[PDB]
This record gives structure tokens, sequence and C-alpha cells, in this order.
């Protein structure tokens, strides 16, 4: 099931839906803002793509030609490794403000979801910002193990020095 | 309820804890944190108060710099220990009124809510402006003829001495003036004076014998001239003896404390003494605080001037204060009454009792209202809404 | 060229021992010389000093870091060891066939009161048995299951300091295990089997299994050791005695990293092999059909594997392991 | 600190603070102190009838009367003695100090009033131990926190402590700790047994009103002969009175540590957007 | 081959003067600048701060030396040089809504918006004020690029409506009658000439060729099209395994570069035998990107040699470098390449 060619079709997903571009309003006198997001024209989003590499652990990506939404479900295998991602992503989420290209709320039905603007894609590096989602699923992994780890290994300690007393 | 909330204002020199209601702090406890030099309970392995000033095995850290906070995670800790090792409340069974500084940021507000909340989860959170409850601290030095939010309140700490107006519990930000001489600097200009002057002291407790010599015999005069040949003709009256314990030979070390006791309460009323890189006096900076204010709100200001902070709790520097502020107002209103082809400028440095810790005082005054229990942010409306729940607090009590 | 005079003329003068018995300070400014040569001079020219007359340089430097009784040129030339054996892979065999670790050992279990002394010899060990290319008989007289009990204690009870040199001493536990024999002939298996009271030994070698990383491959060489972490956890559940070591739920929980690890990784990779062979060998001594738990996902994922008709060799032979790994019931 | 403080720091400080002031000779100032301490206890010092030459200590828990049904009045009369009064009006249990006379050693004396809840709830401890000492079997429910409940009861002492976690998290954090306590018997051989209960409480307390739920737990400490000695008894009882607010002090530094941890994370990712960008 | 570095962030529209002596653009902001160049180095001499937002099209008029540009200030500005000083004048746009170009009459301009309407727009001498008619036709969505042919009086400009029309804005009040084309004989103004076929990608280039015989166009689709009246408007696309790109323009009458967001500046060309386009290749062979731009081309226009044969092709994109190729040095660089 898991595999590399999984976040390597991630990657180029990513690299086809970060081809935006600023746009105008077409409804509103001089409003500026993401297509993807409030979806107000038909003709301006396009077909949205989901890729999943198991029936828990998946990526859904929604393009625009002035924005591209990811939302990216994360593998879910224990109860605390639930409550640990939610708290994680919750955390991020919260910084959002720093994180102009995530969004405070994630989208209905996965963990966590960032707005990548047409602003943000001609202020950033797209084969940066590519590898930034790549890098965020594998730290995304790893940190989650890590912590689990090492909140395990502080369980175990707490409890032997009062059992110890 | 039932029980008592607590009560903590974070300094940079110094953290005052204790529970509302209360006459004093219950532990007022220094501002530093000690540290390893990892996994596990690491954490857990942290000594906060006064029991970290002079840790060897491990680092004493100071957080809190200039009202600011630097490290989050260190200051977490430090209320940790304030909450579970000297206060030992039910944090669950209990709210909080957290103090904030003059120039808080709003990110830092939410961040501060989000520690307090979430790792905690308290019952209560209130997130208190320093001036606006040292306003409610000198209101209890005045009875109850005139208890208002509206004055000129000057905070002078460890880290950051500043100038805030505050107008009906609202603070004007672009009012507001930031002084550079601060308790530590005067603290350590009492240093070097003590250096020069005489010698036989240990560097080791240089230092802390120069914070002595600001607390005991350290107060403000009236004029450079006279007290200083009052030591000069006299000198068997004014100037004192300060004996002190070298700490590492256990022997008796004295020393000869005098001119610097005048020198270093001096300071302020003079900045240029130690400072070259300022030019201002303290009159000229409140002048210009109250001026470049609402000038409906101007006469209110110069009328309630709050003194807050343990900087200001020197003998006679409201006096002198008030002199040379009503010294100013005088003469630009006859200047402006000889030109003229005005009423009297009433003004007043009030000096409370509780002077020293007045942002606290005014925090244990106001969480012993019922209204603080109305106004404080619930930890339903936190969870329910978010972190910008505790991004505006309510003003009352007037 | 100034370089390799200074270094053969400090190198020559230490050799002289007439270095034991000059002052602290020339032979301080001396050994500076040549750490600060071999740290910001050419490679080449000080591969070739090194190894010069056969590693005479070399060995010379050992001898009298052997003699010398003095803590701060001990560091020193602990350090400029670190250097050399950062210089080549010759340099390292040739130190690694030196006592220097015989005596870095017997230093280390002396003198406790120098903690720096202690990480740095225990970095310069951990480097020196880094490749695990020759191992010496003599040697082991030295460093063994005592030695092995202490470095065990230093993990688990730890000493009374900046704590980095307990990671630092599993770090040598790992390099030394790294040129270890079979379960039957492991020291550090015999000495785990002695004493199975270590669980901080357990979770740290589960942190640095999770990270992923290898702490014992600083060098970049050719003809590079296989994983520490695998061939120890081979070695450690080799036996039930030796896999004792783990708890009820770290058990299961070492059983949730390698398995991810295992699905984890992609066909055509070295480590998706091996650890399909440490799930092989977690599943042999210990017990694994007992709870009965993660064993289905595995089953699928193994299921997936073997469908898994790669041209590669690589997959080839994993789908060969985990073939003869197929103890279903 | 790892272990949570017994004394109650404050009490302590403030006693200290009167007691050296008074061995000085120098003048007796007034007092007036509200504090509180774990599980809901409140405490208040102040001088009574304007008097400054004596000092009053007030204590007030929500089961008072429970404690006292125990024999609590005598614990306090063979603890304080002389030091002991009439409580004061509202409080529970009072204590007196008169400055004008006292004794040499202050240590023993401030050591022993900052215990004053352990103290108090040491009583039933006590009688449960004499209880399994003197060997009479086929003989208790104090509610110590609004939303808690601690019940105590041939070869063996049983203490099932019925507490509640609030926070959906905290609730997942003290499973954590609870079963790794549970197989602690792998560090110390010599420790006492650590049983878990998720949802309902024992079989001992079944049916007894026993509030069950997802929010609830019911923590089984099986305590023996060689740990209800009289001998290690003040340690124990120490330790057991704060076992509750040990569990809750740690799952919250866990919770703690873990923010530190999500803003390193956060730091690190930070980094590599931040160097995602052009300049 | 010569990139030069100007700024750090995109840039909008790029444009030249009539001797190529100066060159002027935007950096999306509310202003636009003028540069001149003066040795090897290159310094600002103009700035316009007359529009209200970030300036999207701008074209300069050569034999009139005057610059109209029209942004997102939902206006257009035809300045003209007075003295030391660029006047602009306010040429009501009227639209309730990002590209503009001059005709090669030179005296009236095109300006296709979002306003679903290519608002062409001619100066009445008799009033003294610039008026705008406005061609709605058949349109669906934004015009992208617009580009004329050498007749002046029919324009082309790809839409969001995944097509590229070529209409007619011709005033009779500003000009003589136009000859019969071999896109049509019928030239009114609104009336619909040509049309694309496509019903997937968006049109974001075209341009129409030197001998006004065939118009090219780029699709978001990762597609190019071309069409050639000469062939009853016959219609000839290709799918390039590249990303999609920005800006097309033909170099030769069957050879075209064009770049987009590939990041590479692209060559091809179109047999009229077998009646199909074929891939030249990549022109542009050589942070971390494989080319000289950090990202995707923005607009693409010729320096000196017209469209037939260019002798250097100018290249400005969202990698705040300016691109100056020489077809030269290309063909000397790549000798796989037949232009
Ligand atoms: N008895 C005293 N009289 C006058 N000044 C004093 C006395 N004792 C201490 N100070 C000075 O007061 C300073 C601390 O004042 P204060 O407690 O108001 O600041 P803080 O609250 O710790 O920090 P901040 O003002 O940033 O919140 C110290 O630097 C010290 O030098
Ligand atoms: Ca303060």
């Amino acid at each position: 099931a898991t595999l590399r060619p999984y976040l390597s079709a991630v990657r180029a997903t990513l690299q086809a839906a970060l081809c935006l571009e600023n746009f105008s309003s077409q409804v509103v006198e001089r409003h500026n803002k993401p297509e993807v997001e409030v979806r107000s024209s038909k003709e301006l989003l396009l077909q949205p793509v989901t890729i999943s590499r198991n029936e828990k652990e998946k990526v859904l990506i929604e393009g625009s030609i002035n924005s591209v939404r990811v939302s990216i479900a994360v593998k879910q295998a224990d109860e605390i490794e639930k409550i640990l991602c939610h708290k994680f992503m919750r955390f991020m989420m919260m910084r959002a403000e720093n994180f102009f290209i995530l969004r405070r709320k994630p989208v209905e039905g996965y963990d966590i979801s960032f707005l990548i603007t047409n602003f943000h894609t001609e202020q950033m590096y797209k084969h940066k910002l590519v590898d930034f989602v790549i890098h965020f699923m594998e730290e995304i992994d790893k940190e989650i193990s890590e912590m689990k780890l090492s909140v395990n290994a502080r369980a175990r300690i707490v409890a032997e020095e009062f059992l110890k007393n | 309820g039932r029980l008592p909330a607590c009560v903590v204002d974070c300094g940079t020199g110094y953290t005052k804890l204790g529970y509302a209601g209360n006459t004093e702090p219950q532990f007022i406890i220094p501002s530093c944190i000690a540290i390893k030099e990892m996994k596990g309970v690491d954490d857990l392995d942290f000594f906060i108060g006064d029991e970290a000033i002079e840790k060897p095995t491990y680092a004493t850290k100071w957080p809190i710099r200039h009202g600011i906070v630097e490290d989050w995670d260190l200051m977490e800790r430090f209320m940790e220990q304030v909450i579970f090792k000297y206060l030992r409340a039910e944090p669950e069974d209990h709210y909080f009124l957290l103090t904030e500084p003059p120039l808080n940021t709003p990110e830092n507000r939410e961040y501060t809510a989000e520690i307090m909340f979430e790792s905690f989860n308290v019952p209560g959170l209130y997130i208190a402006v320093q001036a606006v409850l040292a306003l409610a601290a000198s209101w209890t030095s005045r009875q109850v003829g005139e208890r208002t939010l509206t004055g000129t309140v000057i905070d002078s700490g460890d880290g950051v001495t500043h100038v805030i107006p505050v107008a009906e519990g609202y603070v004007i930000g672009s009012c507001i003036k930031h002084i550079p001489i601060a308790g530590r600097d005067i603290t350590y200009f009492i240093q070097q004076l003590l250096r020069d002057r005489e010698v036989g002291i240990p560097p080791e407790q240089s230092l802390e014998t120069a914070k002595a010599v600001k607390e005991r015999y350290s107060y403000v005069c009236p004029d450079l001239v006279k007290e200083f040949n009052k030591y000069d003709t006299d000198g068997s009256k004014w100037i004192k003896q300060y004996t002190g314990i070298n700490a590492i030979s256990k022997k008796e070390f004295s020393i000869d404390v005098g001119y610097e006791r005048f020198l270093g309460p001096e300071i302020f009323f003079h900045p240029e003494f130690a400072n070259p890189d300022f030019t201002q006096p303290i009159s000229e900076v409140v002048d210009e605080v109250i001026q470049n204010c609402p000038i409906d709100v101007r006469r209110p200001l110069y009328k309630n001037i709050v003194l807050s902070g343990g900087s200001t709790m020197f003998r006679d520097f409201g006096r002198r204060l008030q002199r040379d502020l009503k010294r100013t107002v005088d003469a630009r209103l006859k200047l402006s009454e000889e030109l003229s082809g005005p009423k009297p400028i009433d003004v007043q440095v009030i000096t409370h009792h509780m002077q020293r810790y007045a942002v606290w005082f005014g925090g244990s005054m106001l969480a012993s209202t019922p209204e603080f229990y109305q106004v404080c942010h619930t930890k339903k409306d936190y969870e329910e809404i978010g972190p910008s729940i505790c991004r505006h607090n309510p003003v009352f009590g007037v | 060229c100034h370089d390799q005079q200074r270094l053969e003329v400090i190198f020559a003068d230490l050799a002289r021992s007439w270095a034991l018995y000059e002052d602290e300070g020339v032979i301080r400014c001396y050994l500076e010389e040549l750490l600060h040569i071999l740290t910001d001079a050419d490679p080449e020219v000080c591969k070739k000093m090194c190894k010069r007359n056969e590693f005479e340089s070399v060995l010379a430097l050992v001898a009298y870091y052997q003699m010398e009784h003095r803590a701060s040129l001990r560091l020193l030339l602990l350090k400029c060891f670190g250097a050399m054996c950062s210089l080549d892979a010759a340099i390292i065999s040739t130190l690694v066939s030196s006592v220097l670790p015989v005596e870095l050992a017997r230093d280390m279990q002396t003198d406790t009161q120098d903690h720096q002394k202690l990480c740095y010899s225990a970095l310069i060990l951990a480097m020196v048995f880094s490749m695990g290319e020759a191992v010496p008989y003599a040697h082991y007289e030295h460093l063994g299951t005592p030695f092995a009990q202490f470095l065990l204690n230093i993990v688990e009870d730890g000493l009374p300091t900046t704590e980095q040199l307990p990671d630092l001493c599993v770090n040598l536990l790992l390099a030394l295990n790294l040129h270890l024999p079979a379960a039957d002939q492991n020291v550090i298996m015999a000495a785990l089997s002695k004493h199975a009271n270590v669980k901080i030994f357990s979770e740290k070698l589960l942190l640095l299994l999770n990270r992923g990383d290898d702490p014992v491959r600083i060098f970049k060489h050719e003809p590079q050791p296989p994983h520490s972490v695998l061939k120890f956890l081979q070695d450690v559940f080799g036996s039930p005695a030796t896999a004792a070591i783990f708890y009820h739920t770290d058990m299961m929980a070492l059983i949730d990293i390698t398995v991810r690890h295992i699905a984890d990784l992609s066909p055509g990779d070295k480590l998706r092999m091996e650890y399909l062979s440490l799930m092989h060998a977690i599943v042999r001594t210990t017990p694994y059909l007992q709870h009965r738990h993660r064993l289905p996902d595995l089953q699928a994922i193994l299921r997936r594997i073997l469908n898994e008709e790669e041209t590669s060799p690589q997959c080839q032979m994993d789908r060969m392991i985990v073939r003869e790994m197929c103890k279903e019931f | 600190m790892i272990l949570l403080e017994v004394n109650n720091r404050i009490i302590e400080e403030t006693l200290a603070l009167k007691f050296e002031n008074a061995a000085a000779g120098n003048k007796p100032e007034a007092v007036e102190v509200t504090f509180a301490d774990f599980d809901g206890v409140l405490y208040h010092i102040s001088n009574p009838n304007g008097d400054k030459t004596k000092v009053m200590v007030s204590i007030s828990l929500k089961f008072y009367k429970e404690l006292q049904a125990h024999g609590a009045d005598e614990l306090l009369k063979r603890v304080y003695g002389s030091y002991l009064v009439n409580p004061e009006s509202g409080y529970n249990v009072s204590l007196l100090y008169d400055l004008e006379n006292l004794p040499a050693s202050k240590d023993s004396i401030v050591h022993q009033a900052g215990m004053l809840k352990r103290n108090c709830f040491a009583s039933v401890f006590e009688k449960y131990f004499q209880f399994q000492e003197e060997g009479k079997e086929g003989e208790a429910v104090i509610h110590y926190r609004d939303d808690e409940t601690m019940y105590v009861e041939k070869d063996r002492v049983t203490v099932v402590f019925s507490t509640v976690f609030k926070d959906d998290d905290d609730v997942v954090i003290g499973k954590v700790f609870m079963q790794e306590f549970k197989e602690g018997r792998r560090a110390s051989h010599t420790a006492p047994q650590v049983l878990f209960s998720h949802r309902e409480p024992p079989l001992e307390l079944k049916d007894t009103d026993a509030a069950v739920g997802d929010n609830i737990g019911y923590i089984t400490f099986v305590l023996f002969p060689r740990h209800t000695n009289a001998s290690a008894r003040d340690n124990t009882i120490n330790l057991i009175h704060t076992f509750r607010d040990y569990l809750h002090y740690h799952i919250k530094c866990s919770k703690a540590y873990i923010h530190t941890r999500m803003r390193a994370k956060t730091s690190d990712f930070l980094k590599v957007l931040n160097r995602a960008r052009p300049d | 081959m010569a990139y030069h570095s100007f700024l750090v962030e995109p840039i909008s529209c790029h444009a030249w003067n009539k001797d190529r002596t100066q060159i002027a653009i935007c950096p999306n902001n509310h202003e636009v600048h003028i540069y001149e160049k003066s040795g090897n180095k290159w310094v600002q001499v103009h700035e316009l701060k007359e529009h209200n937002g970030q300036v999207t099209g701008i074209d300069w008029a050569p034999d009139s030396n005057r610059i109209v540009t029209c942004g997102t200030d939902r206006n257009a500005y035809v300045w003209t040089l007075k003295g030391r000083t660029w006047k602009p004048t306010l040429v009501i746009l009227r639209i309730n809504r990002r590209c503009v170009r001059w005709a090669p009459n030179e005296k009236k301009f095109a300006v296709g918006s979002g306003s679903r309407v290519i608002s062409i727009c001619y100066f009445e001498q008799e009033n003294d004020w610039w008026v705008c008619k406005h061609i709605k036709k058949p349109i669906r969505s934004t015009v992208l690029s617009l580009d004329w042919h050498p007749n002046s009086v029919l324009l082309a400009a790809g839409s969001c409506d995944f097509k590229c029309r070529i209409f007619s804005a011709y005033i009779k009040e500003v000009e003589e009658r136009p000859a019969p084309t071999p896109w049509g004989s019928k030239m009114p103004f609104g009336e619909l000439m040509f049309e694309s076929s496509s019903s997937c990608g968006w049109v974001h280039g075209v341009c129409f060729s030197a001998n006004g015989s065939r118009v090219a166009w780029v699709s978001h689709d990762s597609t190019v099209c071309l069409a050639d009246a000469d062939k009853k408007m016959a219609v000839a696309t290709l799918a390039s395994e590249t990303l999609p790109l920005l800006a097309v323009t033909f170099i030769t009458e069957s050879s075209l570069v064009a770049a987009g967001h590939d990041c590479f500046p692209v060559l091809f060309t179109y047999d009229s035998a077998a009646g199909k386009l074929s891939f030249g290749g990549r022109l542009d062979v050589p942070a971390g990107l494989d080319s000289l731009h950090k990202n995707s081309v923005s607009q693409i226009s010729v320096l000196s040699g017209g469209k037939a044969k260019c002798s250097q092709f100018c290249t400005t994109g969202m990698d705040g470098g300016m691109s100056i190729w020489d077809v030269r040095s290309l063909e000397s660089a790549l000798k796989d390449l037949k232009i």
C-alpha cells in the first residue's frame, strides 16, 4: 500500500495545480480573492482530483485559476495518535496568520487544509512549495511517531518513579 | 463561587503571585527560572523563584524581558511551578487573572490565552492591563470622592519604566511614552558609584550590595548642591555606614554609603547623568505624554498621576515630580497670560499605599468584585469560540 | 608544504619519551598545531603524513597518548585522532588495529571525574569502531562483558553533567555491536542476558529507530557498513533471554514501529529487507502470536509485498526473505 | 519538583517570618491572608480580636464532617494539643499561636503545621492501618472533591479512588499513565500493586451509588503490610494523599511538554517555509 | 541569453519604444515605471502614478510615441509625452469590470477585459476626447491576450471561455474601409469572423501572423493551437508534455516560439504540407531551476525583425528577470533546431 510513488504523484499533481495566476473578481467591483475558496465562477474551477494511498490516509487537491486548495488527511493508527494529530493540526491552524499558505480551518472530511493562493503562488517558488508539501507529509509522519515515543517514555518514567516511592 | 481565584503579575525583575482578596502577595518571587545546560520528564526538573537565583548545577535564566515575554516555554514552566509548587491550588477548580504589559501584542495575548486554557484547563481566565488596575489601586488612596479610570500612570520597574495615559479604562497607545531609566539601571548606577568610591568589596557580592544600597539608604533629594554640601560640611549625621557579610569568607565586610544614596534616586530626575543617548527628564516626558493626548482628557490625566511599580517607591519622588510639572505648567500659563490680549491648571501626583505592587493590588481589587465573574472569559466560551475570546477584556468597576 | 613540515616536525619531536618530560604548555602548543594542521589543511597531505612509514606518526601518537598522564593533552590527542579518523579509512583501520581502543577503554573506566575527557574518548572510540573491519581477540580482554555491563549501567542509571554522554555511550554501544558476532558469541548479548532490568536502553533504541537516522555513520567512505540499529535489534531479538529486555507495552510499540517502517518502505530499497528480517526475528524469539496484535495489517502488507513482481534484484531478495519468514498458521 | 509538595509553602513562609521577627524581640505585626490548597482546601490566617499577640490559622474543607466521623479530633489533639483551640466561625479546624509564649525549636512546629491537610486526611489511613494490623476484618467513602470520591477498604489493603477527568485528552493521557503504572511492577518488585478501571468501578465498589461514566475513573491502589506499617506511615500517607493531584499535575506537565515539542516542530516547518522564499 | 535582474517580485506587462531605446514595465504596483539603457547598466527615467490599482495592460504606440495603460483601476490612460513629464489622459473605458494593445494603425486601441466585452476605443478629435465602443457579441469571458492582424481592423483575442475568437473592432469613423481578407469578406464592428473549437483549457495566449494568413493561440490545457485561413480556416492543435504556455508569438511565418508555466522558452515549427504542428524543442537550455527565469513567463514581445524574421525576442516573466534573446545565438547554440 504505502510507497514513495504516492508522494510523487502527489508532488506531480501539486506541480500541475501550481500554475495559478492573479485574477480580479468578475462579480464584485475592485475585489480580489481566491477562486477555489468561494467557488463563485464555475468557468474558473477545474475538476478537483483526489488521491488515496489507503482507505484512511489521502490527499484531495482542488485547483483554480487564482487559487489552489490542498486538503490532507493523515493516517490514524491509534486513538492517542489521533488526538495528537488533531492537537497538532489545531496548533498549526492557530498560527495560520504566519503560514500564509495554510487556512485556519481544515476541510470537511479531512485532517488539515492549506490554501495556496495565487498571491502566495506569485511570492514564493513553486518548486520550493511542492518541496514544502512533500516535506510536510514526511515530517508529519516522522514527528507524529517521535511524539508518540516521547510521550510513552514520559508515562513509563512517571509510573516507575511513582511506583518506586 | 465558594473558593478564591489566583492572581499572578509577572514583572521583568520580580514576579508577584498570590490569592485575590488578600492584603499582600502570598509569594513574591524573583523573575528567573532554573534550567539544564531532551525527553522524558526533563521539563519537570525546573526551579523557579528565589531558589533558582544561585543554582550551580543548573543555569539561571531570565524570561520576562522589558515587560514582554521572550521565551514562552520557560514562562510556561514557571507558571507551572507557580501554580503547583508555590500556590498548590486546583487549576480546574479556580479562575485566574493574568497581567499584561503596556505594549502587549494581541498575538501575545492570544498565546497567553492558549497556554492558560489548553494546558491548565482553567475555569476562568482574564488578561488585564497594568495601568488599568494601577489607576484602581490609586483609587485606594483617595477614598470614594474621586475613584475614576481617568489619569496618567507611570509604571517603573526593573526592566522598563513607561508613561501610559489611561482614559476610562482605555489606554491611549498614541500618547504612551517609553523611558530608558529603570530600576536595574539605577541599581547599576549605584554599583558603578560604589565601585569608584570605596574598595574592599568582593566582586561576587558587589551587585547585591549595590541593590541593598538602593533599598535601605537610597533617598531622593531636592537640590544637587545642598545634598553634597551637607555631606561636605557636616558628614557626621548624613553619611551612613553599611555592613554586609562576604559570602566567600563569611567575614564581616564594611562600606560607607553617602552621596550615591542621593545620586541613584536622582538618576530619574536627570537621565543625562548616566545616558548619553537620553536627554529628556521625567518631567518633560510626562508633560509631552499629557500634551500629546486628547485635550479634553488632558486635565484629568494631569489630575490623576498614579505611581506604579517598585522603582517609584523611592522617597520624595512624586514630590519632586509634581514640583517640576507644576513649575513648567505655571511657567507656560504665565507665558500664555502675558501675551493674552486662563484657569488654574491643577496637577497632582498621587502616592498609593501599595504603589510598590499596584499592578497586582488593582487586580486583587477587581477580582474580588462580583463583576469579575461576569467579565472574565469562561472556559466554555474559550472552547466554543476560540482564543479570540480572550482578545478583548471588558473594563468595569466605575 | 609548510603544513607537512610542521606535522612531520611535531611528530618527530613528540616521538623523541622526551615529550612526556617536557613542559605542558609547549606540548599543548605542539598538539594544537598538529590538530589545527589536520583540521584546516589539505586532506591528502595529512593522510600521507599520518600514514607515512606505515602509520609511523600515528602509532607514535598512540603510544605517546598511552604514556602521557595529562588530561588536556589526552583530550587534544583524542580530537586529533578524531580528525585522523575523519581523514580516511586506512588511518581508521590502522588506529583500530592499535591498542588505542583498549587504552581508551581503561581510561574510560578509571577516570570518571573527567566528563569532557570521557565524552571525547567515547566519541573517538565510536568513530574508531564505526567501521568494524578487523576484530583483534586481544582487544576483547579490555573491552567485553564487564565494559558492556558498565556502559549498560551508564545508560540505565546514568552518572551524577550535561548528560550528553548517555547518547554518546549508546552510540559507542551501537558501533561496538556492529562488529559483534552471532547471539551465541556476542558479548553485548551476553551482558544483556545477564541484566535484563534495563528499560531505558529499550526506549532510547526505540527513539533511535523511529528517528530513521544512523548515529554511527558520520563519515562517508566507500564500502559503507550495514545499519547499526537493525543489526543490534536483530542480535537483541535473536534469543528470548536477550529479547526479554522489551516490556509488555514496549514490545507492541516496537512491533508497531517495525511494521510501519516495513510498510512505508518502497520496493527497491535496502532497509526494507533488513526490517523484514527484524520483523521475522521479533516473531521468532519474542512472543508475537501471544497477544496476536498488529498481525492483521502486517499480513495484508506481506501479501502486497509478495505480489510485487519487480524485475529488480533487491525486491527479489526481499521477497525471498519474506518467503523464508512465512511461518503462517 | 517531580513529586507534589505536601507542606503548604505559604503558611510555612508566613509562620517562619512571624517567628523570626518575634525571636528578635521586634514589635508584633498583624497578619491577614487567604490561601488555598489542592482538592479544594480553603485556608485563612488572621489575628483574633485585633490582638497582635495572638495569631489564628483556620482551615476549611467540604468533607470535614466525614473526616471528623473517623476520629479526626483525637489525631488533631495528638498532633497539635495546646496549639489546637476552638474553631473559627465558619472554619473546620483552627489553631492558635501566642507570641508571648513559644518554644525554642521552630522547625518542628513549622514542618508539622505545614502538613495540616496531610495530618487532617491521615486519620482514616491510620485507622485502617491499625485495623489491618489488629486483624479485625469485615469492617469508607470520602468526597474529597466535588465530582470525585475516594473509597478505602485480610492480607492486603485496598484504596480505590474514583476521580474525574474533565478534558477529553486528559482522559487519554491519564489512561496512558495508568496503563504504565499497572505494569509498574517491573521496576520495583517491592512496590504496591496497581489496578485501573476505565468506566466502571471495581467489584468491591459495585452498586454502592457508584458514579460511572466515560469521563470518570477508578484507580485501585493495593498496598501491603510492608507499606502499611507504622514505620513507613508518614511517607506512604504523604504519597497516597497526593496521588490524584500528582496524576493531574503530571498529565498537565505532559500537555506542556507537548506544547513545547509542537512549538519546536512549528519552528522547523516554518523555517522550511521561510527557506522556500526568494529572499 | 541576456537576463537582467530588475526586481524580486513578478512582472505584469512588458512594453518597448519606437526605436527600442526605452523600455516600460510595471511591478504589480499602483504605479508604472519607465527605464532606459545607458551603457551596460540600466537606470529608471520616468514614473507614472496615475492608476489606482495593479496595472494589467500596457502598450506603447511606436510611431505615435504614446503609451496607453489600463488595469484594475477600471480606467484607461492614454499617456503622451509633455515636455519633461509624461502627461496621462483618462480615457473612459465604460466597463463595470486585463488587456490592452494598440492597432497597427496606431489610431485606436483594443481594451479586452473581464467585462466580457472587448472595449475598442478611438480618439475623437471633434470632442477632444477618447471614446470606447464595446464589442460584446459572442463573448462569454474575460479577454486574456489580444493581438491585432496586419489589417489593423480585425482583432484576435483568447477568452476564459476556452476559445480564441477573431472579431472585428473596425470603427469606420477613424479609418478607411478594410480590404477583403482570407478570413472572410464581411467585416463589421462586432461581427464574429472566426472562433475556436476547444472546449477545455483557457486561452491565455493569442497572436496573429505578419502575413495575416494564420492566427495562433496558446491554451492552458497544456496545448497550443494554430489556425490557418489559407486552408479553409483549418485548426491544428498540439499537446505539449510540458506545462501550459502563458504567452505565444510567431518568429517566422512557419516558426513560433512560446513559453509559460514550463518556465522555459520553447520553439516550434508547423509544416504547411502535412497540415500539422511540430515541436522544435527547448531553446532555453543551460535557486535550483534548469532555466533562466525562476518562474513562469508572463509576456513575450518582439524587439526587432518582425513576425516573419525576428532578430531579437524580448521575454518578461514572473521571475523578475528581463530575458533578452537572439535568434542568431539560439541557432548557433542548438544545431538541432530548424527554424
Ligand atoms: N525598596 C525599594 N525602593 C525603591 N526601589 C526598589 C526597592 N526595592 C527594589 N527596587 C527596584 O525596583 C525594581 C523592580 O520594580 P518592579 O517590581 O515594579 O518591576 P517588575 O514588576 O519586576 O518589572 P516590570 O516593571 O517590567 O513589570 C528593581 O530593579 C529594584 O531595583
Ligand atoms: Ca510591573
